[PDB]
């Protein structure tokens, strides 16, 4: 029925809406609730373990496979322009103000922003996540309070790890395989830098979508009804949300600042 | 009733977001801590073929603001560049001129000012007098060796 | 609950340790002893170190019972606990639960589907449907309540008050229109 | 199997056809009237347009068992079918499974690690052990079997040749030293 | 008052449908454009760096852009035409529009002197004399012997 | 014990060895195996709606913002240089032979590389994929065959649709906000596209990590071991993989052809 | 059922279209700026910067592309093979082609003059004489050595 | 256990450490660039193509960079204030401090000229004497076109 | 199954090592560690272009870096410190060294003639006639303004 296909929408229209709702107040109960008897600092550490740690060889690959394209790119669209030794501003700009968190987003939100949800989605089904209440731990600041400070204590060292071996890796191909000089790539790297005003703008951009994805990443964990098919269709929830999010708050966060 | 107070707080926060569209949320030139005080001045040119908006406008070198906007008189047909200047600086003349630069060799012709001297100084939206236009890479070479040979 | 519920975080030891590690405050030696005597009082005492990752799905719950019964709680509660298991493990916990009853004279709840094995060991069992009690009794009684309800659940009887087929419309009209 | 191992991608009556769509080419009304008799000798007639995401988990494994006896099969396999469900669904279920063997004079291998209904129901039971049958009866002789292992298995009697304990080191040195 | 709600869907059907319809206003009828202002014509012998939908400029403003290039071989000259905004039509039918090069590098763009011949632009007479663009080949082969 | 700690990695060096061999032979009895009786096309048109039209909308946002925060870098970018109008040379350019399906494979196979794996885990799990054999029907050719062609057949059409919106997106950024000319920005564009040599060379690109995520995006879902713990780390091993491969055939890709 | 057929097919055509907006509308292919364009040679002494689908020119305004580059194994010299849009059909013989460079860094694109007054071609045959591509060095060491 | 504290302290560090080379080794803010350093003043008659985060030089090599240029409301000339490295502090007073292009289209450096004294400096005060920054409108309207 | 496991765990552990190894010569880089080559010295009068890792050269053809730049407080002037690929072993301690600009636009680098012909060096030694490098600002001053 035509009029009931829109009654269905409209419900997950309010769905949604108290969806981010609850997804907001488990926000606060879990940074700002109270102190619980059984937690510490150790769970930060091994979270931060299980988040970072793990997730490192990904995003290690991946900004030194996407530095080199960066490069190999740069390289032939500016030989056209003579300005070839400028390739340095470029696969330094480019790769620290808005590629460089984009795609550590696109992983960290793939990976740690997965395989996090899935964690704390088995845990809620196995029931795991409930005799915790029975004995008398509050979960919200047990199991997941310290995925949020995984969160976002990593996403962004992170992001400059990433930065930086994207721009090492950019310079090693432009440099011993492109052939272009030694110094001159550094030279105009950081004379075209502005270190408070592009640096300092990536890693904030890095932080406010690290908050960003490792919440979704936890809350959906949370709220996945309690079977092997609802945590399966949870952990892609929250990467549609974790990407959708990431670019879209990166383009607003790149609409604050050229 | 759970579900209306997520409800509610669903919509703060959707507000919340619709409170960051960043299309003229903060109106200016520059930031908010900074007053933006500049007052306006014209300038009568034959010229200005690379006097593009967001230049320059400058006093020995250091820069004085940036041009607003520029406009072709119908009248006498010339240009006519209207520019702001910072309030600090307050101190210039009538007499004296301004005139198109270029940064370097290849930098975006910017407009510089030389000071004159006369102790009246500046209704600060008032406009120039005398100038000297931009020079153009085709009068000159007409009129050195292109016809006057 | 059922499935053990342990944490696969922790190992066997901390895992059985944790609500002492959180209501109590005891010389970590003194910690461990208690954990002893109730890994062996349950069994798992040797698996000390197991992670439950590594752990057969079987004692993975006498883990977990071990880990109810720490802190010596006057009442204690069973999610379907003998619920698909060898009829060997499933001895070994039917066992348990009642020596902690005949012994440590604590109240617990079974919750069963398992008819059989619950109305074997049960004292006074209830039947919960559709949001109210659907009465109660010692199993003697509740063996021939004959009220309808009840007595299909508590026999086989497949068709009764609960319906055995779909509200279809017609074996004959829908088969052959 | 049990939980169904229905198709969640078609509805329960394309589910139930499927086999026939397979091996075999009739008109697709015969196919209908096919499935429908068979739904109803199973009861979950009705639900003829249901999705098995919208089915309760208990008719869940009719409808599989309804799939199964398509074909008219000779043998058929049981894998734990009467694990977790309350007594009302165990009871249908059981109640058909030799049902379709009384009538359809079909094998069938019922395999559940529940002894109790199995050995009510059962013929011919065996044991499987870790790579060797340990041996095998009608019920009767299997109860009491005296083989130490089996009469283990087919009573509680936890302890045994299947250990209670777990390989530990000593009660008695490990918490003292 | 459940089904009362179904509105949300009709405001999220009402809101998505408008945005298309937003997307779809590349056009814009929040008149901005200028409304296809005057056409003219110039000949040219060499409009090398000329290019198509540049910019017209005189006294240094920019005063249109130039709506095509082409050549007529009876002629064998290059025939270029330009839009030129209203509000600016006091040009004068003598004054000439020659290729000026901004800066040393900068693209091509046809700069036009007035002639103060008191006959304002007819608005569609071709101009009746110019200066070609200079080329550099043109310069250094005139002067090598 | 060290030495026995590199006795677990060598097992996990043949592990992964086996792992993709395994994988070439199940690609090789999915494509060319035989024909099964109950297939067809229909399955066809079932799985590329959940694989590509589900996964359309995620895309069309994305597309829509990488246009514009492409754009909304390059303005700002090039104001330095003055070619400012360039801007279409680039938002067209970067988005078409390099980011445009480097974006596109991280987001299908965030979504449509996850959401499959999970899918044909749950099969798995549920021991429907096994009834499939008791039955007689090949699931390698009823389950995962129309996965791998709603896969090679969709990515590169969503790399297409991706690279249309972005570029529109950026022109409308470009052209209403940043004020830049509407006719010089598609003119400029189209002189600098080089069609048979940019835009082919970013669609063979997008199929040939189509055919990689795909590929993996599957077989992981048919490996996975059938536990609800299984599933959930499988579809984090797809995402991990699925991005890493991504990135490195892009890589490959673009030192092929500059 | 039917929905999904046609969502699927409504957007399998949305894809193809998009392909083809890619291809027809953005990269600029042969339907969009297709037409007929005959041959033309021409003998330069020097080419340097010549380039393939370099731009050949007359008057300044655009006519057509260069199609292809070669030596000549008899006197060395540079055979250059360039289209011209069949309405440009009125080029004399005596025409001459050089090479010019826009802008001191443009790319060398050719130009070619006026023929007087002569027959104009059979497009499709060659050109006789020409202005060769200037260097930098021959520019600056031909006024120098003495 | 404490294998787990080790690495992720360790990458933790890790991370911090790719923080800092971003921020110096890749935009070079301060390590020994602007810190112990000290001040000088310079009066200019034209800073067209000095910029803030200069180059001052001396003989070619760096000598250290430029702070801020400002104008002086009263001769309207600019007040170009320096630092350089602590470790040369060996200039006459005479000497000037002229605009150099780099190369012949880089950006616009200041390079000194040791004119030769025995009082050195007061690393603070200003300069007296120096060579302003040319600028083509100049060069062109200077002796080239007054015919 | 219990050898070969082992050793391709050590196999694959020597390969990331080696490759570790591989990526850490890219800085301190590759033409040795100490070259591993000879130092030489050479003053200047001004060395603008001549930072860290610029191109020393005879003939045109590289020889190898610049290792460092400093300004002499006795002598104010520059001084300037290179490396040499040992193979170029044969040049005269008379030789110049004048920087170069290679075109316009090039980043300045250090050219060396063979100058006279005398004891060879002690590749580790100075060197003493050169010319500096020119600046615009001179060139337009000293030769036009006066
Ligand atoms: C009058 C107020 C009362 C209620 C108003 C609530 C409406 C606002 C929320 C809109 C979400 C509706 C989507 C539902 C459709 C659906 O099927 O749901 C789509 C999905 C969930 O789908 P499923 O539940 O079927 O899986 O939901 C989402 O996509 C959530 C992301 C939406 C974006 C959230 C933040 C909005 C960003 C700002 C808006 C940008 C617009 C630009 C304007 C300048
Ligand atoms: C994923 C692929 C990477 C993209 C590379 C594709 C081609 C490059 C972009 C085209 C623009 C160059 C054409 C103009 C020619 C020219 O004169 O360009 C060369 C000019 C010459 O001046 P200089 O010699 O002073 O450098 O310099 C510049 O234009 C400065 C810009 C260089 C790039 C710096 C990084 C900013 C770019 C945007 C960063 C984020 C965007 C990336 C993701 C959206
Ligand atoms: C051109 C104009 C662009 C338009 C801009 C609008 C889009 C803006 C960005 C989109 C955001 C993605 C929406 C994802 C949420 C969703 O899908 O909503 C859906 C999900 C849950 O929905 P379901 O459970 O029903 O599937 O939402 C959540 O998971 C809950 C949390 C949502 C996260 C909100 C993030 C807000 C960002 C705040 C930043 C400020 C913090 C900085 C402090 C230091
Ligand atoms: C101003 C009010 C508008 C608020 C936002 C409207 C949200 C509407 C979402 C519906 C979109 C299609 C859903 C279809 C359902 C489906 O099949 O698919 C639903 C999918 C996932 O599919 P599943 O149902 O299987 O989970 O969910 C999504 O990802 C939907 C993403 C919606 C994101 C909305 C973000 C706003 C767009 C910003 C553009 C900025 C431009 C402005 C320039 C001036
Ligand atoms: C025109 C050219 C044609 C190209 C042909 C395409 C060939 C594609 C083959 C890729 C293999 C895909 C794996 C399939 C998924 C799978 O089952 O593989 C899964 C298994 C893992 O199995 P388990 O985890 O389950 O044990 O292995 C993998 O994880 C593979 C990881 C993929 C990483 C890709 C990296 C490639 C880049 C390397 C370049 C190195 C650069 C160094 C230079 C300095
Ligand atoms: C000619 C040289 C070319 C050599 C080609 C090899 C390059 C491709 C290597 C694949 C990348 C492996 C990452 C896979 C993700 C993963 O392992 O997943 C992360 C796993 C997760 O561990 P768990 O089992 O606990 O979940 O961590 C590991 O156990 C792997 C540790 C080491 C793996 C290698 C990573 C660093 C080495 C990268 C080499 C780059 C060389 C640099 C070039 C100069």
């Amino acid at each position: 029925s035509p009029l009931e296909r829109i009654r269905l929408f409209g419900r997950a229209g309010l769905d949604v809406v108290a969806a981010l709702g609850r997804s907001t107040l488990f926000l606060g109960h879990a940074l700002l609730g109270r102190r619980t008897p059984g937690t510490g600092l150790h769970l930060l550490v091994k979270q931060l373990y299980s988040v970072g740690v793990l997730s490192l060889a990904i995003i290690v690959v991946s900004g030194l496979f996407i530095g080199m394209v960066l490069a190999l790119q740069g390289y032939n669209i500016l030989i056209s322009y003579g300005s070839e030794q400028a390739v340095g501003q470029m696969v330094a700009l480019t790769l620290l103000r808005e590629l460089g968190p984009v795609v550590t987003g696109l992983l960290f939100a793939g990976r740690a922003g997965s395989a996090l949800t899935a964690e704390i989605g088995n845990m809620k089904a196995t029931e795991q996540l409930s005799s915790l209440e029975m004995i008398g731990v509050d979960p919200l600041k047990y199991i997941v309070a310290p995925r949020l400070w995984a969160g976002f204590i990593s996403m962004p060292l992170l992001a400059a790890i990433f930065s930086v071996v994207g721009i090492w890796g950019g310079a090693m191909v432009a440099v011993d395989w492109l052939g272009v000089y030694e110094g001159s790539f550094w030279a105009n790297m950081q004379n075209s830098v502005q270190f408070t005003e592009d640096v300092l703008n990536g890693v904030i951009k890095s932080i406010v979508f690290a908050f960003v994805v490792t919440w979704i990443a936890v809350y959906q964990g949370y709220d996945c009804e309690p079977t092997s098919e609802g945590i399966s269709r949870a952990t892609t929830r929250t990467v549609v949300y974790a990407s959708l999010a990431v670019l879209g708050l990166d383009f607003i966060l790149t609409a604050l600042m050229f | 009733q759970t579900r209306t107070l997520e409800i509610g707080v669903g919509l703060f926060l959707l507000a919340g977001l619709l409170a960051l569209l960043l299309l003229a949320l903060r109106v200016s030139g520059l930031s908010v801590g900074n007053a933006g005080d500049t007052y306006k001045v014209y300038a009568y040119f034959d010229n200005i073929a690379g006097v593009t908006v967001r230049g320059k406008v400058t006093l020995a070198g250091v820069t004085i603001g940036k041009v607003t906007a520029v406009d072709l008189d119908r009248d006498s047909y010339t240009g006519r560049v209207t520019m702001e200047i910072n309030q600090n600086v307050n101190n210039l003349p009538v007499d004296s001129t301004a005139s198109i630069l270029t940064a370097g060799l290849l930098g975006e012709k910017y407009i510089g000012i030389s000071v004159g001297g006369d102790e009246d100084v500046l209704k600060d939206g008032s406009t120039i007098h005398d100038t000297q236009s931009a020079l153009v890479l085709e009068d000159l070479i007409g009129k050195f060796l292109l016809n006057s040979v | 609950f059922q499935s053990g519920a342990l944490f696969t975080d922790l190992d066997v030891f901390e895992n059985v340790a944790f609500p002492l590690r959180v209501h109590t405050q005891l010389p970590e030696e003194m910690i461990r002893d208690i954990v002893l005597m109730k890994l062996q009082a349950v069994g798992l005492r040797g698996a000390v170190e197991l992670m439950p990752d590594e752990l057969s799905g079987g004692m993975k719950r006498r883990v977990a019972l071990a880990r109810a019964i720490a802190l010596d709680p006057q009442i204690l509660l069973y999610d379907e606990p003998f619920v698909g298991q060898d009829p060997i493990a499933m001895g070994v916990l039917v066992r348990l639960i009642r020596l902690l009853n005949d012994a440590l004279g604590i109240t617990s709840i079974v919750v069963s589907h398992d008819l059989a094995e619950t109305a074997s060991i049960a004292d006074y069992i209830y039947i919960v449907g559709d949001g109210r009690v659907l009465g109660h009794g010692t199993p003697d009684v509740l063996k021939e309540t004959d009220d309808p309800r009840i007595r299909q659940f508590v026999k086989g009887i497949p068709d009764g008050p609960v319906p055995f087929h779909y509200p279809a419309r017609d074996y004959r009209a829908d088969l052959l229109g």
